[PDB]
RNA sequence: UAUGUUAAGUGGAAAAGGAUGUGGGGUUGCUUAGACAACCAGGAUGUUGGCUUAGAAGCAGCCACCAUUGAAAGAGUGCGUA
């Protein structure tokens, strides 16, 4: 699963999601992507499962772009525990995504295939989707 | 499992998996065996065991080999190849006497025959095989160690089936190891080899010399 | 007359109480003489080789041998020189025939085969010659 | 559009060509027969030159439309297959009342023997004779 | 009668219709008969 | 008061997802030289194409998938017979 090598600081804010996307709001590599159209923190697991899903169905033929990446991580805390007495310890990696970005590529495979694939990919991330081509 | 499923099945794309991580399949899996002269049976493949396994799991498994419980046939694959190999067989029959299989025939089966220098295989002693599973000579030398267990009791037979009638024609050809056929007359002259079962269910064909 | 006409294609000549000369007329109380003496006194010359023979037999037990031609089935693996035919077509080629060859099978069979024009029905033994594989 | 009237504008005009090169168009209602049935007529007309062809309805009345006939308006229906004979007319006539002797699903009517539209009881004549 | 939230087509002679108010497929395999 | 929408008591509770509910715009094929739907008729010949099979004839499986009568008919779209 994705997650950073070493990072400077291992506690984060949670941050907000207000707004467009500031970049990668347009295909670039391939010639069909996933865009989202709301937006929510999308996890590392979302991120392999919805991959795994998306090169199953392509039998491995033709490249898949993924232009989102888990910065950010966030902590949890155990059940029993109090309020205060510090911080909890980081459990998982998000990658907090706002409207308007493209989060996958597809390119080497037909139209029919492209799409279907795709649509497989969509149904494991929390967020409602479109699927968009190059011009 | 998948050297017979490739050397008979009819779905040969229908694999099991194979690695030498600890602990690779940990599902049963069922698969149908036609052997070339119209005989059927199963085989079925089981999650393997170590030594010393909690008896919390044992309970948990006595579920996971249902099917060796109920079985016609079982095959005790021990490697060859390991010195521990006596203490290896030791822990599975304890461990299936936990589960609960036993009055079971059991064939042995050394395997990695291959990697020990200067050895017979195929052979056969007793009820114990050595063989490599990665030949296409010690794979059908077990199917017919395996027709040799099961179909003992397939007496040959002859029939005349009526020449109107058909549909047995098929049925004799599909559920039997047809010796020869003769074309009469007054019918066809069929001598083969079927089950009990069919020597009562089709007692009137049949015809004496 | 002739309740029933099922045709009956079998090895000409020396045929046998095979299946191809059985059930075919089986239900039609077909004698030896009637599947087996009478295609052989009809195939005298057309012996040997198999040739289909079309029968009707009415309510009464009826042995209208009528003896097919020598079909181009048979006719391609003479011209051809092949005792079994190439299931390959265009993926190989067996053997091939000679392009002289075909006019003279397909000259014998003219008078049997419904075509006006000479020159087309040389064209439907391509279709025979490219079914065989083999030229 | 364009494609479809060029074509069906040539095809209308080769009928009226053929109806006035021929000495005798008749049609039969090709309707409850053999495909077969009709093919041993039309291959013996075929090596006397009688062959026949069937068309729309509303193209088949456009050649006869312009090709100078004033007795086939109300020929223009049901099965219609026009059989063009301008070699043999007599030979043609007498094919189709072979036929409809062995065959009664071909009761043919269409007469224009001499370019001329004679009624459905003067084409029997004209079939039998 | 497969009475699912999901209710779409498997198979090429599936029918998808509306009676009482809700949708339903019916079909002739009667395995593929389902219901909203 | 004027012009429209809803048939769900929605109005007066709640998502992913599913759908020939309903109204409004746009892009378009075919058609009175006759469009869709129905009814009548046809729907064939070499030929049971080759290989494999006890058995494979369009329809167990793989290979090219022709010419012929004709305006149409596929080396056959689904039933069925071992
Ligand atoms: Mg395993
Ligand atoms: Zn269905």
């Amino acid at each position: 699963m994705l997650v950073p090598k070493r990072v400077k600081y291992r506690r984060e804010f949670r941050g907000n999601m207000r707004g467009r996307a500031k970049g990668g709001t347009e295909v670039a590599f391939g010639e069909y992507g996933l865009q989202a159209v709301e937006a929510s923190w999308i996890t590392n697991r979302q991120i392999e499962a919805a991959r795994i899903a998306m090169t199953r169905y392509m039998k491995r033929g033709g490249k898949v772009w993924i232009k989102i990446f888990p910065h950010k991580s966030y902590t949890s805390k155990p059940i029993g525990v109090r309020m205060g007495k510090g911080k909890g310890a980081p459990e998982g990696w998000v990658s907090p995504v706002k409207r308007g970005k493209i989060m996958f590529e597809i390119a080497g495979v037909p139209e029919d295939v492209a799409r279907e694939a795709l649509r497989l990919a969509a149904h494991k991330l929390p967020v409602k989707t479109k699927i968009v081509k190059r011009e | 499992m998948n050297g017979l499923v490739r050397a008979y099945s009819e779905t040969a794309d229908k694999q099991v998996f194979e690695k030498d991580m600890l602990f690779a399949t940990l599902e049963t899996s069922v698969r149908e065996i036609v052997l070339p002269d119209n005989k059927q049976f199963l085989l079925t493949d089981t999650v393997g065991f170590v030594s010393k396994l909690p008896h919390q799991l044992v309970k948990a498994f006595r579920s996971t080999l249902e099917e060796a419980r109920d079985a016609d046939l079982l095959i005790h694959v021990v490697d060859y190849s390991d010195p521990h190999y006596k203490t290896m067989m030791k822990t599975t029959e304890e461990t299936l006497k936990v589960v609960g299989v036993e009055d079971v025939p059991v064939i042995y089966a050394y395997n990695k025959a291959d990697l020990l220098e200067d050895e017979m295989y195929p052979k056969q002693t007793g009820n114990t095989i050595i063989f490599s599973a990665r030949e296409e000579e010690s794979l059908e030398f077990l199917t017919e160690v395996i027709r040799k267990e099961l179909f003992a009791s397939y007496e040959k037979a002859t029939f005349l089936i009526p020449f109107e009638a058909g549909q047995v024609v098929a049925y004799l050809n599909e559920h039997a190891d047809i010796l020869e056929t003769e074309y009469l007359e007054n019918g066809t002259q069929i001598v083969a080899e079927v089950s009990p079962a069919d020597l009562q269910k089709l007692a009137e064909y049949q015809v004496a010399e | 007359k002739v309740i029933k006409e099922v045709k009956l294609q079998i090895p000409a000549g020396k045929a046998n109480p095979a299946p191809p000369v059985g059930p075919a007329l089986g239900q039609a109380g077909v004698n030896i003489m009637g599947f087996c003496k009478e295609f052989n006194a009809r195939t005298a010359d057309q012996a040997g080789l198999i040739i289909p023979v079309v029968i009707t037999v009415f309510e009464d037990r009826s042995f209208t041998f009528i003896t097919k031609t020598p079909p181009a089935a048979v006719l391609l693996k003479k011209a051809a020189k092949v005792e079994k035919g190439s299931g390959e077509p265009n993926k190989t080629k067996v053997a091939s025939v000679t392009r002289a060859q075909v006019q003279e099978i397909a000259e014998t069979k003219m008078p049997d085969l419904n075509a006006a024009n000479v020159e087309s029905a040389m064209l439907m033994v391509e279709g025979t010659a490219r079914s065989m594989g083999i030229t | 559009m364009s494609k479809v009237l060029e074509a069906k504008q040539s095809a209308v005009e080769e009928i009226k060509t053929k109806l006035s090169a021929s000495a005798s168009t008749v049609i039969v209602d090709y309707r409850g027969l053999n495909v077969g049935e009709i093919t041993d007529l039309r291959k013996q007309l075929r090596d006397a030159g009688i062959e026949f062809k069937v068309y729309k309805n509303s193209l088949t009345r456009r050649a006869v439309e312009a090709n100078g006939y004033e007795g086939l308006e109300g020929a223009l229906t049901g099965p219609n297959a026009i059989a063009f004979s301008n070699e043999d007319v007599v030979a043609p006539a007498k094919i189709l009342n072979d036929f409809a002797k062995d065959h009664e699903a071909l009761e043919i009517k269409a007469g224009v023997i001499e370019g001329k539209v004679a009624s459905l009881e003067e084409i029997k004549a004209l079939a039998t004779l | 009668m497969k009475v699912r939230p999901s209710v779409k087509p498997m198979c090429e002679k599936c029918k998808v219709i509306r009676r009482k108010g809700k949708v339903m497929v019916i079909c002739e395999n009667p395995k593929h008969k389902q219901k909203q």
